[PDB]
Parts: structure tokens; sequence; C-alpha cells
């Protein structure tokens, strides 16, 4: 049912670690020239240029991948029904060869940046993220092809995903995985975390089931403790309001008990459309005992502390400070040995 | 007048504020009680980083309203 495996990985294949030293030594470990939080900070001791998007965080989406395809290919061996794409093949029929070359991709993904500009250079950034990838490719050929991608074809087919013009990103498997691994990352920051959790679960669970997916999100809390990055808290009775992700808005409660809906579907509000008297946001809380909410996120009612047990805010704080998250973010075979090590921890017992 | 203040690992700020206490002050209310140093604070409401000089009735906060906690290294 399941393709045959290399015996690859993540943390033992030299190509793909390869890769990871090229995009940290050429860009990642480089100083942002933008200006957008383009400072560089001195962890404790140390230097690190791209706190945010860099070699620690490129790392852990190349780790997402993995345990990604390796929960979809249980998944497909429970007899679940995954989402298929246009050739048929679900994200258990990924091929080690596949794998191979989209964490190649995802090793270039962020290096094109020059800061941590939301928005207005998303093209730019891309393009020069892509360009690094060609330039990498081009530098070796001798070892890459045929052996790792098959010919130039197979080359700009990665490169376009890197460079994404246009966003389809669920036309293949390569698709899926480099953006929701980029866009999953940002669990380590996003808040409310109990909508943007909800809503990163809702993105991936259609892809690999809801058993694959819990698994991912409980596998990615240990690989942000191992990489010294926050693991953000769930409470199911969080009273702040509820973030709708895509789009960045609302759900209002009007003077009936109900909220709001078209025709229904739950209406869409933006930040700046103000509201009737005796309306209102509706809640994180409110929006989790929803029953399509209860029905297609199992961690609803949930109740799960963040940080680490028996150390306060400014104790957590200075461990994410310490010298230690720098040597993840300056460091491959170091930071590939913490992600491999939170991957299998739960397989030692 | 109370405001709510969130961290990312879940924790829920109950500050006792006044209208326009301005954002030193309640960046420095809030080292009193975490010893958060002001120098790695940064506060955001309505998805808008509350700028210094600045105050809390200029953002319009009004009672029972929730504000993020933003956490930079040094």
């Amino acid at each position: 049912s399941v393709p045959t495996w290399n015996g690859f990985s993540l943390y033992t294949d030299e190509t793909v670690r390869n890769a990871a030293r090229y995009a940290y030594d050429n860009y990642l470990g480089k100083p942002y020239t933008g200006t957008v939080e383009a400072t560089p900070v001195n962890f404790g001791g140390q230097m690190v240029y791209r706190q945010h998007h860099g070699l620690a965080h490129t790392l852990r989406t190349m780790a997402y991948a993995e345990i990604i395809v390796e929960e979809a290919r249980k998944a497909k061996l429970r007899g679940e029904s995954l989402k298929t794409f246009a050739d048929g093949r679900t994200l258990a029929d990924v091929t080690p060869e596949e794998l191979r070359k989209i964490m190649i991709a995802q090793a270039f993904f962020v290096t094109g940046r020059d800061d941590e500009e939301s928005s207005k250079n998303y093209e730019k950034y891309h393009e020069q993220s892509r360009d690094a990838f060609l330039k990498y490719v081009e530098e070796n050929k001798s070892t890459l092809i045929p052996d790792v991608f098959k010919d130039e074809k197979d080359v700009k087919f990665y490169a376009d995903v890197i460079e994404d013009k246009d966003h389809k990103w669920a036309d293949s498997p390569a698709h899926v995985l480099v953006n929701q691994g980029h866009m999953v990352d940002l669990v380590r920051v996003k808040q409310p975390p109990e909508s943007y959790l909800e809503y990163y679960f809702s993105q991936l669970q259609p892809w690999i089931g809801s058993t694959a997916t819990e698994a991912v999100f409980a596998t990615q809390r240990q690989f942000f403790h191992a990489t010294y990055e926050a693991v953000a808290g769930f409470d199911s009775e969080n009273k702040e309001p509820h973030l709708v992700v895509d789009g960045l808005g609302r759900y209002v409660i009007g003077q009936d008990g109900n909220p709001i809906r078209e025709e229904g579907e739950l209406k869409f509000f933006s930040q700046k459309k103000k509201l009737e008297e005796n309306q209102r946001y509706m809640r994180v809380d409110e929006y989790l005992k929803l029953d399509e909410v209860q029905k297609r996120f199992p961690g609803a009612g949930k109740k799960l502390d963040g940080g680490l047990p028996g150390l306060k805010e400014y104790q957590y704080l200075q461990r994410l400070n310490s010298i230690n998250r720098a040597r993840c973010e300056n460091d491959v075979d170091f930071c590939l040995g913490q992600l491999q090590t939170a991957h299998h921890q739960t397989k030692i017992t | 007048m109370q405001i709510f203040v969130k961290t990312l690992t879940g924790k829920t700020i109950t500050l006792e504020v006044e209208p326009s206490d301005t954002i030193e002050n309640v960046k420095a209310k809030i080292q009193d009680k975490e010893g958060i140093p002001p120098d790695q604070q940064r506060l955001i409401f309505a998805g808008k980083q509350l700028e210094d000089g600045r105050t809390l009735s200029d953002y319009n906060i009004q009672k029972e309203s929730t504000l993020h906690l933003v956490l930079r290294l040094r």
C-alpha cells in the first residue's frame, strides 16, 4: 500500500544536510541587508542574524516534512482516505527520492529574504530564494544530476515551487509540504494560539487525517523545546476574541443568543467593519464549542499549559535567550541532532 | 479599570490600570509583576504595537479589553 523506503531520513541523508550547510554558509548565516528587524542579536554570547527566518526555522520545516510523510504513510496503512492530487497520489505516496528533492527546496525557501518584512517584498524574496536554489544546483550539477534531480525539467519544478509566483499551494506533495511546513512553524509566535492551532490543523487534516495531524503538532512542540523556541499555551476557556486567520477577521454574536451567519456558513467580519449595538465579537471559547469545530478539531476542549513546567515567564524567556538557542541557529549538525532527538523520543519508551 | 495582557505561553495578565497611563508605565507595570525589562517588551492591541510616548485612551482601550505581550530576546 505504501512505497518502499530508502532508509532515507533528514537526519542521515548527506545530500539534504549539504544543502542546509550551503544555505546557511551563503545566506541564512549572513546579516539581513533590509531594515525590518534586520538588527542581529548576540545570543548571550554569539551572533544570530536571522532568529525568526533562519537556520533553525528552515530545518524545522524540513523536519515537519519528514514527520508529515511518516504519519501520512501510517494513516494510509490504517485504511484512512487522504486527499488526492490530480495524479491520484496522496502524501502517503511520496517516494524517498521525492522527499529528498522537497527538503532541498525547503532548505532554500527563505534564503532570498533581505529582512523580516511581512508583505511588500514577497515576490522579490522568493525570486531571490529561487535564484539561490538554482545557483546551488548549477555549482553542483556533477553530483546532483541525474542522481538526485532527474534533469533540468525536474530542477525547474522545484525552483518554481520555491518561486511560488502563482500560489498553487496544493498542486503537488512538494507544494503542500513546502508551504504548510513553512506555515505551521508560525505556531512559535502567533496569538491567539487556540485560533491559529485550529486553523493550521484544519489546513493539514484533509491531507493526512486527524490522528496523523495531532501527532505532527505534538511532535512540533518537542521540536520547539529542543531548538529553544517558544511553546504556546492552549486554553479552551480563553475569553479573548476569536481570530479568523484567513483574512485576519472576526465572527460576531448579534442580539440573538446566536452568531451571525450567511445564506449556513459563519459570516466573515473585517477588523474595521464597525458593529451594531448589542453585537459582539465571538470569543475563542465560543468558537471551540461550535459543533462544526468540535467535529473537525479533536483538541477543542483541551487545556494545555505552554512554556515549561516550573518556569515563570521571565525564566522561560531567559531560557529561550540562552547560548544554546544560538547554537541551534548557527550549527547545522547541532540543530539536526536536537530535532532527531525530539523526533524519535516517544519511540524509545 | 482593568485590562488583559496575554502571552504566547497562555498567561493572562490582569492589570489594574487607568485610561492613559502612557505605554511606558504599563510596560513598567509589567516589569513589576514578572520582572521583565521593558527593553524586551512588545505590546500589541488590535494587531497594532503600541509606541511609547503615546498612551491607552489614545488607542481607545476600555474595560475588559485584551492585549498581547510579545517578548524580545536580548
